[PDB]
């Protein structure tokens, strides 16, 4: 499983099986 | 050809044109049983009909019932008939609506709501028996009388939900037409802030959120970059909880559940294969 789309002019691909990190606000 | 369906105590523009015998499609307007859904070519005809014909609601199995709101699940190999002229019916209002005459390989979820006369048609959505593409929606719609009511969420909320019983992951058939391409839009972002709201961890996986929603990960990548939440700093990806939406939803909640235009899997009375 592997998507693929676009995030502020650059390329960007992602799999549905790792835990992505939910996060609030922060440095960056 | 056709322009006005009476439907009921209503009466509609039709929107498109459908593939009526053109004894029929020669009238300008067509008078519509509205439980059986025979069509006729007059007053009189419909009266007449209408003082014989025993539906008072669709065939099929009432799965779920919540007060006047059902919803049936008509077989269109069991009931060929009541659902080619349901397909018909929804032709008009329905731009690109494809099938008509072979409704056997489908399954038609017909969500009607209940007053001292019978259970009224509210809206439809067909769903093949084995859609090779594991598509949960063939084609939907809500009648016009009941459109920007809030009902159309319901009957997507409803084809998830079974995916949900069926322990599968769906999504509708493509093409979307223009006006349905919002709706989903909008439902995969109440789907997707409700389950951030109750996830108290530190972490997810996709796959996690379409197993609990039935939403297809696509779908969920989709709308997570449609609500811009998809972000990428040093070298990996996050999902970005907004508060404003977050706080939007909330507030949107109460509105929406005030006027008690929720599905509830509670009252669902369903069994899959
Ligand atoms: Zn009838």
């Amino acid at each position: 499983g592997m998507v693929e789309i676009e995030i502020e002019g650059r390329l960007h691909r992602i799999s549905i099986f790792d835990p992505l990190e939910i996060i609030l606000e922060d440095d960056l | 050809m056709i322009k006005t369906i009476a439907f009921g105590r209503y009466e509609l523009d039709t929107w498109y044109h459908s593939p009526y015998p053109e004894e029929y499609a020669r009238l300008g307007r067509l008078y519509m049983c509205e439980f059986c859904l025979k069509y006729m070519k007059s007053q009189t005809i419909l009266r007449r009909h209408m003082a014989k014909c025993v539906w008072k609601h669709p065939p099929g199995d009432e799965i779920y019932r919540k007060g006047s709101i059902s919803v049936f699940e008509v077989d269109g190999k069991k009931n060929k008939i009541y659902c080619q002229n349901l397909c018909l019916l929804a032709k008009l209002f329905l731009d690109h609506k494809t099938l008509y005459y072979d409704v056997e390989p489908f399954l038609f979820y017909v969500m009607t709501e209940a007053d001292n006369t019978g259970c009224h048609l509210i809206g439809y959505f067909s769903k093949e028996k084995n859609s090779f593409l594991n598509y949960n929606v063939s084609c939907i719609l809500t009648m016009p009388q009941y459109m920007r009511q809030g009902y159309g969420k319901m009957l997507i909320d409803f084809s998830y939900l079974l995916s949900k019983v069926e322990e599968k992951v769906g999504s509708p058939e493509r093409p979307l037409s223009d006006l349905g391409l919002i709706s989903y839009r909008s439902y995969w972002k109440e789907v997707l802030l409700r389950y951030l709201h109750n996830f108290q961890g530190k972490e997810i996986s996709i796959k996690e959120i379409s197993q609990e929603t039935a939403v297809n990960p696509v779908d969920i990548v989709s709308t997570l970059q449609a609500l811009q939440m998809l972000k990428y700093w040093k070298g990996k990806h996050l999902v970005l909880k907004r508060q404003d939406l977050i706080d939007e939803w909330i507030a949107k909640e109460a509105k929406r559940s005030n006027s008690n235009k929720t599905m509830d899997p509670s009252c669902l009375k369903w069994t899959p294969p």
